[PDB]
């Protein structure tokens, strides 16, 4: 609820609530969140057998 | 281990374009006279 608040953050970054996963959505394609104690972690990167990275970087 | 998945949207892109054509139709003929009005035989003179 919060990280769809922000009023610069709103748009861009796609949150679930699995039982999170801060994804990018729409315009925004950069994305990244840093924490210190708790956990902030992984990497699962989106681009996906190469043509979401290709069609990205063409 | 959690195995836990997630979802989405469902989100689909097509192309889609409408087109339609002109054809212009004429219909004409040499001038043999034309439609007059009192027809009638005269006599002219200088």
């Amino acid at each position: 609820s919060q990280i769809e608040a922000s009023p610069t953050i709103k748009d861009g970054v796609n949150a679930s609530v699995t039982g999170m996963i801060i994804t990018k959505a729409g315009d925004n394609d950069f994305v990244k969140v840093t924490s210190i104690t708790p956990t902030t972690s992984i990497a699962a990167t989106t681009a996906d057998t190469a043509s979401a990275a290709l069609a990205s970087i063409e | 281990t959690r195995v836990h998945s997630y979802r989405g949207v469902l989100i689909i892109t097509d192309e889609l374009t409408v087109e339609a054509g002109s054809r212009v139709s004429l219909s004409g003929y040499v001038s043999d006279g034309g439609t007059s009005d009192v027809f009638t035989i005269c006599r002219l003179l200088d």
